[PDB]
DNA sequence: AGAGGATGTGGCTTC
DNA sequence: GAAGCCACATCCTCT
């Protein structure tokens, strides 16, 4: 369903808009997909930050794996990434031990989100 | 594919791991919207449970940590190696590379230093099912 | 115009006046006591004629379609910013919860007297 | 009456 | 001037 590679060889995730409004529901639900086998019920978590914001505030950043798919119901980014800057996503699959997959320049979050020029 | 072939190479070459090897600044990302008091108690108690949330401030890379072999532990969560300080340690598979996180946090400031030192053991043995 | 309310609250002409500063300005004007007034308890006030306040707010902001329904949504946004809170159970009654005494330079008792609020 | 979610709009500042 | 941040203004759903 249009997935993308993460920085880990074992996980892919759905496509995220390049620019979005803080606290606004995403255009397409976020999903983390495991390549290799991962036990149903396994918790998946999402975090975000960068040089301007070490830890962005997030909403509903927790999901559970089911048939290789962790589907986040209404993930939202509340913290902002800064003018021209994107967030680095850290996906964590709590297996034993925990597996982490990052995703650089994942998304830019501002107060307005994308807006047409003004005049 | 839980890991990548160039496991030892990726950790010594790739810039992502490079910057996270030196003792750089780290910090507890939990409940930033709460009074400093409540954050302190939450961070220590959760530390006793063997888990926390730290990020390398400089780079903004966040990590969810679990201090366990692979409640609490011994050399995974140190609360006496220095009064007021807390040494932590937790393994994981970061971007297909077994590594171990080592660092400390000022039980009052809620920040400190940390880094990622390669994990020869887990990496090597991770080739068991990998082959 | 007992005191420069808007000015003492931060308004310096820079951009639009904010809704709470505007209410504060009406509350320090004897003319306006008929549609908005202090209740006599601390910084609590009541919009005895919400439509008129809305109307004036609209006029001041140049939003002819402004009505109480919309002005109050502006007030509800202040609950979390701890600037104004609702007085539960009392129709059209709200209360400044920011530090007006420091901003204005007067206490509630002094301002109620200066405004002759009975 | 009143709470609060969703999202667009104009003033202003910073890059 | 674009692209940030702000404080609403509009519209609504629910109790």
């Amino acid at each position: 369903g249009e997935l993308v590679r993460t920085d880990s060889p074992n996980f892919l995730c759905s496509v995220l808009p390049t620019h979005w409004r803080c606290n606004k529901t995403l255009p397409i639900a976020f999903k983390v997909v495991a390549k290799g086998d991962v036990p149903d019920g396994t918790l998946v978590t999402v975090m975000a930050g960068n040089d301007e914001n070490y830890s962005a505030e997030l909403r509903n950043a927790t999901a559970a794996m089911k048939n290789q798919v962790a589907r986040f119901n209404d993930l939202r980014f509340v913290g902002r990434s800064g003018r021209g800057k994107s967030f680095t996503l850290t996906i964590t699959v709590f297996t034993n031990p925990p597996q982490v997959a990052t995703y650089h320049r994942a998304i830019k979050i501002t107060v307005d989100g994308p807006r047409e020029p003004r005049r | 594919p839980r890991v990548v072939p160039d496991q030892r190479s990726k950790f010594e070459n790739e810039e992502f791991f490079r910057k996270l090897s030196r003792e750089c600044e780290i910090k507890y990302t939990g409940f930033r919207d709460r009074p400093h008091e409540e954050r302190q108690t939450r961070f220590q108690n959760a530390c006793r449970d063997g888990r926390s949330e730290i990020a390398f401030v400089a780079t903004g890379t966040n990590l969810s940590l679990q201090f366990f072999p692979a409640t609490p532990s011994r050399e995974y969560v140190d609360l006496e190696r220095e009064a007021g300080k807390v040494y932590l340690k937790a393994p994981m598979i970061l971007n297909g590379v077994c590594v171990i996180w080592k660092g400390w946090i000022d039980l009052h400031r809620l920040d400190g230093m940390g880094c990622l030192e390669f994990d020869e053991e887990r990496a090597q043995q991770e080739d068991a099912l990998a082959q | 115009p007992v005191i420069p309310a808007a000015a003492l609250a931060g308004y310096t002409g820079s951009g639009p006046i904010q809704l709470w500063q505007f209410l504060l300005e009406l509350l320090t004007d004897k003319s306006c006591q008929s549609f908005i007034s202090w209740t006599g308890d601390g910084w609590e006030f009541k919009l005895s004629d919400p439509d008129e306040v809305a109307r004036r707010w609209g006029k001041r902001k140049n939003k002819p379609k402004m009505n109480y329904e919309k002005l109050s949504r502006g007030l509800r946004y202040y609950y979390d910013k701890n600037i104004i809170h609702k007085t539960a159970g009392k129709r059209y009654v709200y209360r400044f919860v920011c530090d007006l005494q420091s901003l204005l330079g007067y206490t509630p008792e002094e301002l109620h007297a200066m405004l002759d609020v009975k």
